[PDB]
């Protein structure tokens, strides 16, 4: 009972072949049945021949034989075909108008979401078609990630390296990046979860580093299981309609303009005359400064600082304790940082994530790393918050979401989601003028590279940001990257200047950083998990020159973390000749 | 320095004298039971991070009331504060307090436990299950503290012998009621944890000599009303003391009242 | 809180009916047939005029479902059949079906507990509680 997802016409039927059970009206249901292998349709009664011992389920072969669906073998003398006249018999058989966008729905209902074209369709279809496509993609991705091992914790070394274990013939654990694992500790005869943890590659051979919430200790026998969830039918669209007001509706201007946020104050007015403000936020250039300056700019407006992961809200909390009074601040964390009141929608400043905040409505809500976000979550947030103003902090020239199912082709920075799609068509509305992190060295190169020279060269030319020439001798295994010639090269180069024994080692795959820390001793940094984390001295080796380690935005976000100097060892020349850095030889 | 003392002494009187040294954690030699992968056993140990402040009384006389204050990491601070917030109703929990002091340019957290006892249960258990006449200062102190006997009693030799001087039994008699009270409070506390959904274990070293509890470091959370305690080690270790001190002698009185006649049983 | 009284039943029956040559179960749930049911229920009717009246009726027991406190009924203490305990009782559960919802809504346990104390001086029957404030 409801409006069909292809016609908005009131129907009662759902395709049995589709996992998501989409409402389809008689005309559009018939079209979808005949357009794919969707011979299963669910209604008040499941469209199956309810005869003793029968198995036929297709609506085309089914006949309304009396008060029972029947095939030809089990039909009584009187029968009636359901799948007929281009509209299967059912509720409101007259008012089924039919649809035009049918084949896109069929391809959405049948694509495995492996080719890049599937995601192109997912980001280029109609509104509700895009919503349903995101729903189906989420369901498929969740049900795919349930064929792995149980991380039985054994030989806990210190408070970083539990050393883990696996259940022999099953585990395929991608310990890299944000792969959430929950821990279960068995007490007597009962068992109970502990909390989610991310896990990381870590030093040497099995000293795997962990990190997460649940500030408890750890114990042996607390086996970890890869988390899974359930999909909920989205309601809201990707983005609310945009309208520009003639005045700051519902807010009042500021009584004092702070100097550090004055450059952001020039953008703190137009956030108030439009429904939402789009920002091509440069990597780490005081986006948190913009957020806290807006908070101080509108102290009477109720603001929600939301983000995909809580580590993104970590910098928000840092800048909050920098300037935001603790009294009017909430830090919602489900069962990370908790220095505010937890799970309290009644607050001036609200800190939370996309997975824990319930339904609410504010005046302005900030949402960061919109490049990291997906249109599914971009609609979830709309189905949870109806704030007077929105703002989407994030530049698709920073990082994509890890679409692990995306195997064929690559997704464009605009095609990450809808808000990043308009990041190139309508572009930004405000912009972070002053560069709060990088000097002229990195800023000039990244601005001439992809930011269209709009990033002002902030500090002086570093001249310690060495670019290293190397050809490549690389070896790999099951899931780990190893570059022994590169490890030796960076060992030789690091010995030339002992001051570089503080530069963190960055790696496209954190197992290359693991073998480095086994030989180099420098800490590990994911090129993906690099935003926020920043150091004056950094050393990074490309390991491989492939698109997953040589795309422009990836190394942009990796290099925008170098405050003073970066030791970038690359095996390629597309960026080497593009880079205007200080060129050095090969150790 | 002194402002740290003033902050620690929150609202209850001001009769504190620092047994430690300002911000220095005084070290003590105490009995402990601990089992964590690397080590396991029940024997004496050296406690370090415990700034002890013995509260005195009017006329500057000392009394058994020690405002132990402990410093630790930040995650532990929040975890303990949450858990103590859950269970701050049962009369079996010693009063707690949470704040963060600035000894230097360091936001180090603090945890305050007020009106404790100088010795824990584990000390009393280990004092009798490991008796040695050559080193029995702790037992003498415990006995003289609660008016079990006068200190002059330790001059007549073989006071600690059973066969000679059987009066030693009548001295151990005046410790049963304390153990019975401790058992009652343990039952109350266990009921509270199972009510609010706590999973963990208990040990004699955490309970004072009045029954109050503390040290909720290793407790996890579940769905409320499904918390399961573990008490096998507690009871098994405490078990031999009960007959030795004659804990349950009150049960034969009219209404478990020491000032009441005997229950007149039918023949 | 006492609700068993089996020993007092046996005491009284032995003190006054010593030589009655027949098995008497104070709790009729152990009888062998309806003849035994009547024979035991007769004595039960005699004895239970001594015990206090407030200890008859349903037996409640607080249980927890998905971390929520509930007051249900697990048995009855009749004036003539003794004590009957429910066989299948679930202490902890996540979510309720329709039948369980129905049997819990029908029970007088929550309505009685959530109500207020009532003393009625019009009648002489045993009051329990009220539900509204008038
Ligand atoms: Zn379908
Ligand atoms: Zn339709
Ligand atoms: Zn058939
Ligand atoms: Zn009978």
């Amino acid at each position: 009972v409801g409006a069909c997802v292809l016609c908005n016409s009131q129907t009662s039927l759902r395709c049995g072949a589709c996992i998501r059970r989409p409402f389809l009206c008689c005309k559009c249901c018939y079209d979808h049945v005949i357009s794919t292998s969707h011979k299963l349709v669910l209604s008040v009664n499941p469209y199956v021949c309810n005869a003793p011992g029968c198995d036929v389920t297709d609506v085309t072969q089914l006949y309304l034989g009396g008060m029972s669906y029947y095939c030809k073998s089990h039909k009584p003398p009187i029968s009636f075909p359901l799948c007929a006249n281009g509209q299967v018999f059912g509720l409101y058989k007259n008012t089924c108008v039919g649809s035009d966008n049918v084949t896109d729905f069929n391809a959405i209902a049948t694509c495995d979401w492996t080719n890049a074209g599937d995601y192109i369709l997912a980001n280029t279809c109609t509104e509700r078609l895009k919503l349903f496509a995101a729903e189906t993609l989420k369901a498929t991705e969740e049900t795919f990630k349930l064929s792995y091992g149980i991380a039985t914790v054994r030989e806990v070394l210190s408070d970083r390296e539990l050393h883990l274990s696996w259940e022999v013939g099953k585990p395929r654990p991608p310990l890299n990046r944000n792969y959430v694992f929950t821990g279960y500790r068995v007490t007597k005869n009962s068992k109970v979860q502990i909390g989610e943890y991310t896990f990381e590659k870590g030093d040497y051979g099995d000293a795997v580093v962990y990190r997460g919430t649940t500030t408890y200790k750890l114990n042996v026998g607390d086996y970890f299981v890869l988390t899974s969830h359930t999909v909920m039918p989205l309601s809201a669209p990707t983005l609310v309609p945009q309208e520009h007001y003639v005045r700051i509706t519902g807010l009042y201007p500021t009584l004092n303009i702070s100097d550090e946020f004055s450059s952001n104050v020039a953008n703190y007015q137009k956030v108030g005359m439009q429904k939402y403000s789009t920002l091509q936020g440069p990597p780490g250039t005081g986006k948190s400064h913009f957020a806290i300056g807006l908070a101080l700019y509108y102290p009477s407006a109720r603001i929600v600082y939301t983000a995909c992961s809580h580590a993104a809200v970590d910098a928000l909390c840092e800048k909050a304790l920098k300037y935001l009074p603790i009294d009017k601040c909430s830090r919602i964390i489900p069962a990370c940082f908790d220095k505010f009141k937890v799970n309290s929608t009644l607050e001036q400043y609200v800190f939370c994530t996309v997975n824990a905040l319930p339904e609410t409505t504010a005046d302005i809500v900030v949402f960061d790393e919109i490049s990291m976000a997906t249109n599914y979550d971009l609609s979830v947030v709309n189905a949870r918050l109806r704030a007077k103003h929105y703002v989407y902090i994030g530049d698709p020239a920073q990082l994509p979401a890890p679409r692990t199912l995306l195997t064929k082709g690559t997704l464009e920075p605009e095609y990450f989601n809808s808000v990043c799609r308009l990041m190139k068509t309508i572009g930004p509305d405000m912009f972070l003028g002053t560069c709060r992190r990088c000097p002229a060295e990195i800023v000039d190169t990244v601005s001439a590279l992809v930011y269209d020279n709009k990033l002002k060269a902030h500090k002086d030319k570093s001249a310690q940001c060495f670019k290293m020439f190397y050809k490549g001798v690389i070896t790999h295994d099951v899931s780990s990257a190893i570059n022994r010639p590169q490890i030796g090269v960076v060992r030789e180069f690091l010995t030339r200047n002992p001051a570089w024994r503080k530069a963190v080692f960055i790696s496209p795959y954190n197992s290359q950083n693991a073998v480095a820390s086994k030989i180099l001793g420098l800490p590990t940094q994911t090129v993906d998990s690099s935003q926020g984390s920043e150091y004056d001295y950094v050393i990074f080796t490309q390991t491989t020159e492939t698109a997953h380690s040589c795309n422009v935005n990836r190394f942009n976000v990796a290099i925008t973390r170098a405050k003073v100097g970066i030791l970038c060892i690359m095996s390629d020349r597309d960026l080497y000749d593009k880079l205007q850095f200080t060129s050095l030889e090969i150790p | 320095a002194q402002s740290f003392l003033n902050r620690v002494c929150g609202v209850s009187a001001a009769r504190l004298t620092p047994c430690g040294t300002g911000t220095s954690t005084d070290v003590v030699y105490r009995a402990f039971d601990i089992y964590n992968d690397k080590v396991a056993g029940f024997a004496k140990f050296l406690k370090t991070n415990c700034c002890r402040f013995q509260e005195k009384d009017e006329d500057d006389n000392l009394i058994d009331s020690y405002f132990v204050v402990k410093r630790h990491t930040f995650s532990n601070y929040q975890h303990e504060e949450t858990i103590y917030n859950l269970l701050k109703d049962c009369p079996a929990v010693a009063k707690h307090d949470f704040f963060k002091f600035r000894i230097d340019g360091d936001m180090v957290p603090h945890i305050s436990r007020q009106r404790l006892t100088k010795y824990t249960m584990a000390d009393l258990v280990y004092a009798l299950r490991h008796f040695d006449e050559g080193n029995c200062d702790t037992l003498k102190e415990i006995l003289v503290t609660y008016n079990c006997c006068d200190d002059d009693y330790f001059n007549k030799k073989d006071w600690y012998d059973f066969v000679e001087n059987p009066d030693i039994l009548r001295v151990y008699a005046n410790l049963g009621e304390r153990v019975r009270q401790a058992l009652l409070k343990t039952v109350q506390f266990c009921d509270a944890m199972r009510n609010a959904g706590i999973v963990g274990v208990l040990t004699l070293d955490n309970q004072d000599l009045n029954g109050n509890w503390y040290d909720f470091g290793d407790f996890i959370q579940t769905t409320p009303g499904s918390g399961v305690p573990v008490v096998d080690s507690y009871y098994s270790l405490l078990m031999p003391i009960l007959t030795l001190t004659r804990a349950l002698t009150a049960e034969s009185h009219v209404d478990t009242d020491l000032t009441k006649p005997y229950i007149k049983w039918d023949l | 809180l006492k609700y068993d009284f089996t020993e007092e039943r046996l005491k009284l029956f032995d003190r006054y009916f010593k030589y009655w040559d027949q098995t008497y179960h104070p709790n009729c749930v152990n009888c062998l047939d309806d003849r035994c049911i009547l024979h035991c229920a007769n004595f039960n009717v005699l004895f239970s005029t001594v015990f206090p009246p407030t200890s008859f009726g349903p037996l409640v027991r607080k249980i927890f479902v998905d971390g929520v406190p509930f007051v249900v009924s697990t048995g009855y203490h009749f004036r003539e059949l003794g004590v009957v305990h429910n066989q299948d009782v679930n202490l902890h559960s996540s979510r309720l079906s329709f039948k369980e919802l129905l049997v819990y809504a029908a029970d007088p346990a929550m309505h009685a507990a959530s109500g207020n104390l009532l003393l009625d001086k019009r009648t002489t029957c045993f009051s329990v509680a009220a539900l509204t404030n008038n």
